[PDB]
């Protein structure tokens, strides 16, 4: 699913501190490098159990 | 000058007079008494 | 027939809904829902000010404040709160940071986002209990024979027929517990000031 | 005029004593209730491209 940057975060709208899902896969998408932010908040939070 | 003292004489009067009126007020439950008991709980969150 | 029994002593075993997801995210609703509230509670223009004060703090634009930067921001909001505890709060967020010079904005304003709520509670508490204290005073307009010796005691099963509505629902046995520490002296009533002290000092 | 000037002075420091008397009511009570609305964002840029000399 090459939705990229736009895709990445309309997902983090509610995933990127989305609390649920056990494995999330998005490999062979050409994420961007700029929307890697994105996942930087999702690492930085304390609260886990995915 | 003369009227509103004689008005806070008589407020003065009136309000030993109240204080009278709790005098009596101070007297009508002296024990009783019968378990109004079960529930008054609800009270619902929209306040004042 | 014949009394052949038989209750069952129901105990609840610890083997019933374990989390299954070990190590990433699933906590992320609570602060999720803790981040509504300035999600929800605060305007926008405190978090623009504090985005700007912050970045005028981060001199490296680092993202990140030391112990005594760390201080230098929450004084700089008017925070008054003692060495210890503060230093534990920002202890415990660098160790959820072990490898940054610090905390990162997130945990570090957690900090008191924590005392956001822990105070809430207190506020709404005190709110609660100064209605119950106008309810007490229009029961006893009612009363007439009850006298100014009786301001400041209102039947403490009352205490707990009012505690489960006011704030947040009481669970019974945390009314019960609470009463029994307080230990009232078998008056059937305590002091509601002396617990209101209790309860701020504790 | 003046002596009631006088006794508007000493109502005016009575009221703000009262008033300093709920500032330290309040003050335990209002000891930073509310920290606050997430800051510092998304920097991903290598802005740092300028003259080569």
């Amino acid at each position: 699913n090459e939705f990229g940057t736009e895709g990445l975060m309309q997902l983090a709208a509610g995933l990127c501190m989305n609390s649920v899902l056990e494995k999330l896969s998005l490999n062979y998408c050409a994420i961007t490098a700029e929307g890697s932010k994105y996942i930087q908040q999702i690492l930085s939070f304390v609260n886990t159990n995915l | 000058e003369e009227e509103f003292r004689l008005k806070k004489e008589q407020w003065e009067i009136q309000e030993r007079r109240k204080k009278e009126a709790a005098r009596c007020i101070l007297h009508f439950l002296m024990a009783r008494k019968e378990k109004s008991k079960k529930k008054k709980k609800k009270k619902g969150k929209k306040k004042k | 027939m014949d009394n052949t029994g038989k209750l069952e002593k129901q105990l609840v075993t610890l083997n019933d809904g374990l989390p299954k997801k070990p190590a990433k995210e699933i906590i992320e609703e609570l602060k999720h829902h803790l981040y509504q509230d300035f999600q929800k509670f605060f305007s926008e223009e405190k978090k623009q000010q504090y985005q700007n004060n912050f970045a005028l703090f981060d001199r490296d634009n680092d993202k990140y404040i030391n112990l005594s930067e760390l201080k230098e921001l929450l004084t700089s909001v008017n925070i008054t709160f003692p060495d210890d505890e503060l230093e534990e709060l920002y202890n415990e967020f660098c160790l959820t940071s072990p490898e940054a010079d610090g905390i990162n904005e997130d945990a570090v304003f957690i900090i008191v986002s924590k005392k956001i709520r822990d105070n809430d509670k207190d506020e709404q508490l005190t709110q609660a209990f100064k209605l119950v204290e106008k309810a007490v005073n229009d029961e006893l307009a009612k009363t007439p024979n009850e006298t100014k010796e009786q301001e400041g005691y209102i039947r403490v099963e009352q205490f707990k027929e009012l505690l489960m509505t006011l704030g947040n629902r009481w669970s019974e046995e945390q009314a019960n517990e609470f009463l029994k520490d307080i230990n009232p002296k078998s008056d059937e009533r305590i002091n509601y000031l002396d617990v209101v002290k209790k309860l701020m000092k504790r | 005029e003046r002596q009631e000037l006088e006794e508007a002075d000493r109502k005016q420091q009575e009221e703000l004593d009262q008033i300093r008397l709920d500032n330290a009511i309040k003050l335990i009570q209002i000891e930073y209730q509310e920290w606050k609305d997430a800051g510092g964002g998304k920097k991903k840029r290598k802005k740092g491209k300028k003259k080569k000399k």
